[PDB]
């Protein structure tokens, strides 16, 4: 199939800049390229036909261009209502769509908070146990998180969640939590989750012992 | 203005079948081809299927091919998509798409109308209400700082559960965490709150959690683990 | 022979 690679995964903007969405193919399609905009809960809506027509009801600061296989989306004069995610994608050879540029909001940093929380006694009684671990309100997005259980690094059995950027602070939020079975849990003393963020002068560990206050 | 209209989304079984449907609002849709094109959670677009105004010539993405059917009744003026076989990996939003517009000089068309789509969730796992855990605040919160707590909301199907907080007194600080698909095949989500460290002896912190599918009403108290 | 990419509406 025709590969559509779009660069970079992620735009970090603010209001009143120029945006640029870079957008390749494997292969020429010639003009028929077209790009969308998706907001959360929304279905894509098109912006740019034959690589730099402009839809109807559209504003003028998209604009496409490009031809073959290289092709851009510029936002000129970038305002708060264009934060999402654009797709290109080709239709010249089947349909194939690149994987999206997100452009988000830029700020400073902002460090993490960071919280643990150990499973509640409640939970414990129906045989299984989650550890929770909060990073509240930071900045960039790029964030790793680490769980070890008596210095034992967990892979492969946590799951994290990242809201949406927040629309007062630009500031994201994420929780990991980490499953284990009563038996395991009962079989170790220190629960510890490890953060790091580009905020942070070094990582930050939010640990505690099973059966301490 | 103009809108398409898709139904017959749900919650089926791995191996099962579904049928989707699609109408016009504001043109005739027989006056069109008709493409579909999913959206996996957390996933980009997958073009599905296509079908000529006439309903002769249709077209399918090789991940669907000889599982799904496409057709059209155009004295209804309706699309439908039968989706036979179904897997985990179909489910997705179902959009509906009209290729309505193309540039000065082309005979190629571009997707220029979308459907709201349909969600599609294969899945074995039967409805089931959630159970609502304290995520309680530390006993070593910064004194006169912020401490933060929550409600674990576990092992519920389908989506979606809803969180609110003192039945919505409570509202700045709240974060309320998109769920994940567990292993077993249930979702969960946490819903957290940073409140002033100095409140946790005074003021009363309640999730109230609804999961109407199941027709599940939780208001839980949050408090300081007594230890 | 068919080009499926081709305008698929009625003319």
């Amino acid at each position: 199939e025709i590969v559509m690679t779009q660069s970079p995964a992620t735009l970090s903007m603010s209001p009143g800049e120029r945006a640029t969405l870079s957008c390749r193919a494997s292969q020429s399609v010639g003009s028929d390229l077209a790009w969308f905009q998706q907001k959360p809960g929304q279905a894509p809506r098109l912006l740019i036909y034959g690589a730099f027509t402009r839809a109807t009801g559209i504003p003028a600061r998209f604009s496409g261009s490009g031809s073959g296989s290289e092709f851009t989306l510029t936002i000129s004069s970038l305002q708060s209502e264009d934060f999402a995610v654009y797709y290109c994608q080709q239709y010249n050879r089947w349909w194939t769509f690149g994987q999206g540029t997100k452009v988000e909001m830029k700020r400073t940093v902002a460090a993490p908070s960071v919280f643990i929380f150990p499973p509640s006694d409640e939970q414990l009684k129906s045989g299984t146990a989650s550890v929770v671990c909060l990073l509240n309100n930071f900045y960039p997005r790029e964030a790793k998180v680490q769980w070890k259980v008596d210095n034992a690094l967990q892979s492969g059995n946590s799951q994290e969640s990242v809201t949406e950027q927040d629309s007062k602070d630009s500031t994201y939020s994420l929780s990991s939590t980490l499953t284990l079975s009563k038996a395991d849990y009962e079989k170790h003393k220190v629960y510890a989750c490890e953060v790091t963020h580009q905020g942070l002068s070094s990582p930050v560990t939010k640990s505690f012992n099973r059966g301490e206050c | 203005q103009v809108q398409l209209v898709e139904s017959g989304g749900g919650v089926v079984q791995p191996g099962r079948s579904l049928r989707l449907s699609c109408a016009a609002s504001g043109f005739t849709l027989s006056n069109y081809g008709v493409h579909w094109v999913r959206q996996a959670p957390g996933t980009g677009l997958e073009w599905v299927a296509l079908i000529w105004y006439d309903g002769s010539n249709k077209f399918y993405a090789d991940s669907v091919k000889g599982r799904f059917t496409i057709s059209r009744d155009n004295s209804m003026d309706i699309v439908y998509l039968q989706m036979n076989n179904l897997r985990a990996e179909d489910t997705a939003l179902y959009y509906c798409v009209r290729p309505g517009i193309a540039a000065a000089g082309s005979n190629y068309y571009a997707m220029d109308v979308w459907g709201q789509g349909t969600a599609v969730t294969v899945s074995s796992a039967s409805t089931k209400g959630p159970s609502v855990f304290p995520l309680a605040p530390s006993s070593k919160s910064t004194s006169g700082g912020t401490a933060a707590l929550g409600c674990l909301v576990k092992d519920y199907f389908p989506e979606p559960v809803t969180v609110s907080w003192n039945s919505g007194a409570l509202t700045s600080g709240v974060h309320t965490f998109p769920a994940v698909l567990q292993s077993s095949g249930l979702y969960s989500l946490s819903s957290v709150v940073t409140v002033p460290s100095s409140s946790l002896g005074t003021q009363t912190y309640i999730c109230n959690v609804n999961h109407k599918p199941s027709n599940t009403k939780v208001d839980k108290k949050v408090e300081p683990k007594s230890c | 022979n068919v080009d499926p990419n081709a305008n698929p509406n009625v003319d």
